[PDB]
This record gives structure tokens, sequence and C-alpha cells, in this order.
């Protein structure tokens, strides 16, 4: 098997705990 | 190529949260890939596979554990080795749950920020 380094992506979200 | 979303769960609630609080949801999609790696990037990744790790609050400064749920890393293709790098796989066209991971944690209210990597893979 192989990766794939052109489809390596980051993301990000923002998780909210409320009061 | 892949198509990702991370998207937080709502209602989220501060104070003692259920083990294994699910806090958002992976999904990776692809026509052309049938597999896919992922880690945790953060200040303090706690595993040798990245699929554990710490956040902190924006406005607390409040560390929480993170990482991906039980059910899915038991989901799993395999481990494989990018130049000797550990990369957990997954079947693309699939979804996975990202927890408060241990044992129930008493979460301050605030705004936490996740970050993942994701690579596909060709088995």
């Amino acid at each position: 098997g192989s990766f794939l380094p052109n489809s390596e992506q980051q993301k990000s979200a923002d998780i909210v705990f409320s009061s | 190529d892949l198509t990702v979303s991370l998207i937080p769960v709502s209602g989220l609630k501060a104070g003692k949260n259920a083990p294994s609080a699910k806090i958002a949801k992976l999904v990776v999609n692809s026509t052309t890939l049938k597999e896919f790696g992922v880690r945790g990037i953060s200040n303090n990744v706690v595993d040798s596979t990245g699929t554990a790790w710490r956040v902190a609050g924006k406005n607390t400064g409040k560390e929480i554990g993170v990482g991906l749920s039980s059910d899915s890393l038991r989901r799993s293709d395999s481990t494989e080795k990018w130049n000797g790098v550990n990369w957990m796989t997954f079947n693309s066209n699939d979804t996975l749950d990202i927890v408060l991971t241990g044992p129930a944690q008493n979460v301050t209210a605030d705004t936490y920020p996740i970050t993942l990597d994701v690579v596909g893979y060709q088995p």
C-alpha cells in the first residue's frame, strides 16, 4: 500500500461547551 | 482527492460529562481513494498513533482530553507506516466520532479548537 502525499489536508473546528 | 468535513456536536454543556461524550463528527468522502489515515494535531499529542490528544480552551486555557472513540478505533482497517510514522487507516466514504477520552471529564465552559490531519491511502 501507499500514502498519497498530495491528498493530505488539515481541518479544524471549534467545539463549544456552554453554561 | 478527499472531501473532508469536521462537524462540532451541538448542545454540549459545561460540567461533568458522560464518559466518551461525542464532541465532533469527521466525514471523509472520495470518488477515487478507498481509505484514509487520520491524526490529531495539537500542542500535546498523547499516543503513538496520534489518535488521542489534548486541546486547550480559548478563554480559559484549561485542557481537555480528546480523540477517536473506542468504536471508531475498532473500525480501523489497519495501522500503516508512512516513512516510519504510524497512521491508523479507515474506509473513505464513512464517518468517525471524536469524543472526550478516558473517564468522565469536568469541562469548563469554553471554546476548544480541534485540528486533524487526513491523508489518502491506497491499500
